[PDB]
RNA sequence: CUAGACCGUAAGGUCGGGUCGAACGGCCUCUAGUGCAGAUCUUGGUGGUAGUAGCAAAUAUUCAAAUGAGAACUUUGAAG
């Protein structure tokens, strides 16, 4: 399948970069059926698409 | 003999990657592990667990460990098999040190 | 129909074709000549060994500045290669001609490649850009391949008067 | 088209055989945009070179799954 469009949609909906969009590898078909931002929103809601938290730039040494 | 068997190996990656170019040390480590499993189990088909790949690339492309403890499980190929009836599956073994360990046979049951 | 020169029985032969095939003509000529005349199953096993680099295709005409290999030994040559794309195309045609042969009713075990022929198909044109704003041709050299598989099958003397008399004389002084 | 035949010193002419499909000759004369190996000739087609020169700047890829006839290169995840 091709989920390149869904990851771009998920980045726009969630508000993060594409680098922060996690699509569940075990839900490829269900993600593929999600073609609208409304469907992406429901997938973010039920956790098929996750926000993939920021990698930390600690200041402790500084 | 027993076509399906699993064993514990430690591989000296230090001598196999000796002199190898820095940007290909980890990719060479992958190829040397596949060659290693092919030599030990006689299987052309070798599949590495992604966690083994993570172990190989832990210190980057240039910092492969000298020795790596591997669990090689020769199994029966299924799911619309390829040419070979058997394949080898390599996954890493969590040990504090990979030194002073001998080849041993793992009991599946 | 209408292949190159063939001298075989069409009743116990089958044939295959691939025209305008995007595969190197020089490589495919060598691959074809490598199995020309072989038994069909021997050639198909041999082509599989070529694919996995256990045996090589000897390169006999289009071979200037090829590398040297020990796998050319069995063919009396030093220059041999492993043209995977040609081998795939040939073994595809071998499969078709085999399918045709047992579709016609021919026996499998007696099949041998009686005729295999590679011809230059029309070239496909591209361009390559050169120093100082020059353009050169960048051409494919496609192949027409045809092959036929066949079942293996299992004066008065004028004498002069002297010669006739000598023969008669030998017969009356010999018994 | 034809290491098949015949005539002419020769330019050439004729015949057989194959291919082919709709027009074309002999002779007497008339007429010319009338005969090619060359012109770094024109246009077009094609070789040897040669499966050769090469496809080496921009640090770098790897494992698995999914898809598919086919995956170094597509997608997803993991990682660097
Ligand atoms: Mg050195
Ligand atoms: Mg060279
Ligand atoms: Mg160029
Ligand atoms: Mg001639
Ligand atoms: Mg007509
Ligand atoms: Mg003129
Ligand atoms: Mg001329
Ligand atoms: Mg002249
Ligand atoms: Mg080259």
């Amino acid at each position: 399948a091709n989920l390149r469009t869904q990851k771009r949609l998920a980045a726009s909906v969630v508000g993060v970069g594409k680098r922060k969009v996690w699509l569940d590898p075990n839900e490829t078909s269900e993600i593929a059926q999600a073609n609208s931002r409304n469907a992406i929103r429901k997938l973010v809601k039920n956790g098929t698409i996750v926000k993939k938290a920021v990698t930390v730039h600690s200041k402790s040494r500084t | 003999l027993k076509d399906v068997v699993t064993r514990e190996y430690t591989i000296n990656l230090h001598k196999r990657l000796h002199g190898v170019s820095f940007k290909k040390r980890a990719p060479r480590a992958v190829k040397e592990i596949k060659k290693f499993a092919k030599l030990h189990m006689g299987t052309d088909d070798v599949r590495l667990a992604p966690e083994l790949n993570q172990a190989i690339w832990k210190r980057g492309v240039k910092g492969v460990e000298y020795r790596l403890r591997l669990r090689i499980s020769r199994k029966r190929n299924e799911e619309e098999d390829a040419k070979n009836p058997l394949f080898s599956y390599v996954e890493p073994v969590l040990v504090a040190s990979a030194k002073g360990l001998q080849t041993v046979v793992v009991e599946e049951d | 129909a209408r292949y190159g020169a063939t001298s075989t029985n069409p009743a116990k032969s089958a044939s295959a074709r691939g025209s305008y095939l995007r595969v190197s003509f020089k490589n495919t000529r060598e691959t074809a000549q490598a199995i020309n005349g072989w038994e069909l199953t021997k050639a198909q096993k041999y082509l599989e060994q070529v694919l996995d680099h256990q045996r090589a295709i000897p390169f006999r005409r289009f071979n200037s500045s090829i590398g040297r290999t020990a796998q050319g030994k069995e063919f009396g040559v030093t220059k041999a290669r492993w043209p995977a794309k040609s081998v795939k195309f040939v073994q595809g045609l071998l499969q078709n001609a085999a399918a045709n042969a047992e579709a016609k009713g021919l026996d499998a075990t007696k099949l041998y490649v009686s005729h295999i022929q590679v011809n230059q198909a029309p070239k496909q044109r591209r361009r390559t850009y050169r120093a100082h704003g020059r353009i050169n041709k960048y051409e494919s050299s496609p192949s027409h391949i045809e092959l036929v598989v066949t079942e293996k099958e299992e004066k008065v003397v004028r004498l002069t008067s002297r010669q006739r008399g000598r023969i008669a004389a030998q017969k009356r002084i010999a018994a």
